[PDB]
């Protein structure tokens, strides 16, 4: 779920 | 108060991960969870004997310091090294009274002139968060620095840099699975590096996130909250779902 920052 | 221990000596991804999970598990009761996100205890009415948790850090140098964290915001309010304890300048009388209950058997107590907010620490350190490396090497250094402030060996700018390292690798990592993740990656690859804008902007927005989620309309935000990607570009979040993997704890806002 850390994809929003890429 | 409960004591949770971590050592940098022989630290692994699993031992850091388990440490952060223990801190979170001792900060919250787990009874109060909103949108799958745990809420910290409400300051109003919180008995003093439930106010703080202690985090005992040790390192390869065989030195130890104990940080005190306020359970209401997961943030560091002071620390002990040997027979000395040191507290950031409290914001008000009630928080001043509260810290008198910490480290009470220590022979020398000091309250710094400065609070523990980042703008103040970054000025004292002469470096912003984007220019201070994090990781197990920095944390090892930071634990020595806070210890040697009690002996006269650490100067103020290094002490402030060392607070900044500890607060991000402990308090912010407990607040955000994303930030716990950044630290796990540094330990995995045996790297030290500074946080990118995404990390810095989340830290800055934790209180506002807590409020936007808790006052949301069944998860939908009354207005957007701006965050930043790793490359510094801005973007808007409109609802809680996309933040559930990101934020681990919230400051209490409403019943």
């Amino acid at each position: 779920g850390f994809g929003l920052f890429d | 108060y409960p004591i949770i221990n971590f050592t940098t000596a022989g630290a692994t991804v699993q031992s850091y991960t388990n440490f952060i999970r223990a801190v979170r598990g001792r900060l919250t009761t787990g009874a109060d969870v909103r949108h799958e996100i745990p809420v910290l205890p409400n300051r109003v009415g919180l008995p003093i004997n439930q106010r703080f948790i202690l985090v005992e850090l040790s390192n390869h140098a065989e030195l130890s310091v104990t940080l005190a964290l306020d359970v209401t915001n997961a943030y560091v309010v002071g620390y002990r090294a040997g027979n000395s304890a040191y507290f950031f300048h409290p914001d008000n009388q009630e928080d001043a009274e509260a810290i008198t209950h910490l480290f009470t058997d220590v022979q020398n107590r000091y309250t710094f002139a400065f609070g523990g907010n980042y703008d103040r620490l970054e000025q004292l350190a002469g470096n912003l968060r984007e220019n201070i490396e994090l990781g197990n090497g920095p944390l090892e250094e930071a634990i020595s620095a806070l210890y040697y402030y009690s002996t006269g060996g650490t100067q103020l700018p290094t002490l402030a840099r060392s607070f900044i390292i500890c607060i991000q690798m402990i308090s912010e990592a407990a607040r955000f699975q994303y930030i716990e993740g950044e630290m796990r990656t540094r330990i995995r690859y045996n790297r030290r590096s500074a946080p990118d804008p995404s990390v810095i902007t989340l830290e800055n927005s934790w209180g506002r996130l807590s409020t936007a989620i808790q006052e949301s309309n069944q998860g939908a935000f009354a207005s957007p909250i701006q965050l930043q990607r790793r490359n510094g570009s801005k973007f808007s979040v409109y609802d809680v779902s996309i933040l559930i993997p990101i934020i681990a704890l919230m400051v209490y806002r409403c019943a």
